[PDB]
């Protein structure tokens, strides 16, 4: 069967591992979040086309620019995200991990994630990032990062609400298929 | 409601679970691709090299890692009794303590890391041979990515920077007062020295791996004097300026830089000076006359057998930077001697420069 491996990238604290785990597991993994996310594998119909799905993590690599892209080879489709209440992390995603996933994989599909939808409209949250002068990266704003990078879509989603996840990984597929 | 003693029980959880799997799946790959792929034809020794890659030295140390986990872990009778962090004292103690012990045979990972690099290139080789596409099929019955090849050999890299992580969050479940914190706090700055040392290793590695590798073949009608410059093996690398070139640079640069590596067999000298690949309005074709006239500038490897070292004395000397490396004369083979003036960047250089290539030396003497 046809294997599509799936790389999810960008900057740490953004969520990458909960994400992966709370879609996987189809469950919010709750007060304690593993920090391991060993490399997933499962049978997987979109579209009425059936694939094996494989997704790797990448957390403890993004701050090592010589290790990070060892993984990066015959990739399929990777998964930039970023913290939908993190306005550096998604000035990293054209900062930092487009250019390079771009420079490693020049035809690869690139689905631009957004993650923690749930804290965005969060009273307290809200309230931190206004204190430090900042406000959470709004739809619009997300789209138009995936426009400039060029990204096949420009999805959100919360691990915690479980919303938004499946659709992530059925766009990834759809962008290879 | 789980209470910081019920998250601490988890995270030593995770890191014992999680080990016991990843000294398994070496095991799994150890046994399931790379033995049976010796016992066969669909790979050069060179791309089984690629693949293997002190695996074996891999497996032996991290097991060794593993057992002093069991052990730590079992300091008390059962974690899922103790109510408070502060109960685990003694199991912190013992698992910071296994990763100062290993933080440096972890540094072995640069060696993985560096050959990983020619994975790819390897493994796209069943794309074409349907016979070998057919064996690794064969061996992932599953028909999971999972449990692809290509899933396994990512695997090391990917573990050890998975230790700082968890580190910092048992770290984050200790009181800041404590000396559990404290500790922890070595444990973290060292693993991170660690993935920072892996690195940095990679980064030269991208640099220089193509002339480590022809100093290493090439060698000289010698039958493999060195035939190993791993960047497990590399002690110091240094930039160093080299006051005696031959005439011809000489001659058009007034003191030539040089890269020095110091590896546990081996002493290398590379030239660098890099100034191609920039500034965009520029024409070269054939046309250019100019420019381009060989690939490669300078390359030297002197064995720890023939390394001979002696720091220049000075009129102001404990100020002086400069020393010379000597690849001794060769009666037989008919090799004469050669001679290296270098000037460190600074005394400090010199020190840790001749400190690093006595180590060697030092050694050597030993094993022989």
């Amino acid at each position: 069967m046809q294997a599509i491996k799936c790389v999810v990238v960008g900057d740490g604290a953004v969520g990458k591992t909960c994400l992966l785990i709370s879609y996987t597991t189809n469950a919010f993994p709750g007060e304690y979040i593993p920090t391991v996310f060993d490399n997933y594998s499962a049978n997987v119909m979109v579209d009425g086309k059936p694939v094996n799905l494989g997704l790797w993590d990448t957390a403890g690599q993004e701050d090592y620019d010589r290790l990070r892209p060892l993984s990066y080879p015959q990739t399929d489709v990777f998964l930039i995200c970023f913290s939908l209440v993190s306005p550096a992390s998604f000035e990293n995603v054209r900062a930092k991990w487009y250019p390079e996933v771009r420079h490693h994989c020049p035809n690869t599909p690139i689905i631009l994630v957004g993650t923690k939808l749930d804290l965005r409209d969060d009273k307290d949250t809200i309230e931190k990032l206004k204190e430090k002068k900042l406000t959470p990266i709004t739809y619009p704003q997300g789209l138009a990062m995936a426009k400039e990078i060029g990204a096949v879509k420009y999805l959100e989603c919360s691990a915690l609400t479980q919303r938004g996840l499946k659709t992530v990984f059925d766009e990834a597929i759809r962008a290879v298929l | 409601q789980l209470s910081d003693a019920d998250k601490l029980r988890k995270v030593i959880c995770e890191l014992l679970e999680t080990e016991r799997t990843y000294v398994k799946d070496l095991n799994c790959l150890m046994e399931r691709y790379l033995k049976p792929l010796q016992k066969e034809t669909f790979l050069t020794q060179d791309e089984l090299d690629v693949l293997f890659g002190n695996l074996t030295e891999m497996v032996e140390f991290q097991v060794e890692f593993l057992k002093t986990l069991e052990d730590g872990v079992r300091l008390v009778p059962d974690l899922e009794k103790l109510e408070k962090v502060d109960q685990f004292k003694k199991v912190l103690f013992s698992l910071g303590g296994s990763f100062l012990y290993y933080a440096d045979r972890f540094k072995l990972y640069s060696a993985f890391c560096a050959s990983h690099t020619k994975v790819p290139k390897v493994l796209v080789k069943a794309k074409t041979d349907t016979a070998f596409k057919a064996f690794l099929d064969a061996q992932n019955p599953r028909q999971q990515h999972s449990s692809t090849l290509e899933s396994y050999l990512i695997k090391p890299i990917q573990r050890v920077l998975k230790y700082p992580l968890l580190l910092r969050e048992l770290f984050a479940l200790t009181d800041a007062e404590s000396e559990e914190h404290y500790h922890l706090d070595v444990a973290i700055k060292t693993m991170n020295k660690v993935a920072s040392h892996i690195n940095e290793m990679q980064k030269i590695h991208e640099e220089f791996g193509a002339v480590f590798d022809q100093l290493i073949a090439e060698q000289t009608g010698e039958k493999k004097e060195v035939a190993d410059l791993s960047m497990g093996d590399l002690l110091l690398h240094t930039s160093v300026i080299w006051l005696n070139p031959p005439a011809s640079l000489g001659k058009w640069k007034k003191e030539p830089e040089l890269a020095a590596f110091v590896f546990k067999t081996a002493v290398v000298l590379v030239y660098k000076d890099g100034s191609k690949q920039k500034k965009k309005l520029v024409g070269s074709h054939r046309l250019s006359i100019y420019e381009e006239w060989d690939p490669f500038r300078f390359r030297h490897m002197i064995p720890t057998e023939a390394l001979q070292v002696r720091a220049l004395p000075s009129a102001d000397a404990e100020a002086n930077a400069v020393c010379e490396i000597v690849h001794v004369k060769s009666e037989s083979e008919g090799r004469p001697e050669r001679v290296f003036h270098l000037c460190c960047s600074s005394p400090e250089s010199r020190k840790d420069f001749l400190k690093s290539v006595h180590s060697i030396l030092r050694d050597k003497h030993r094993r022989q």
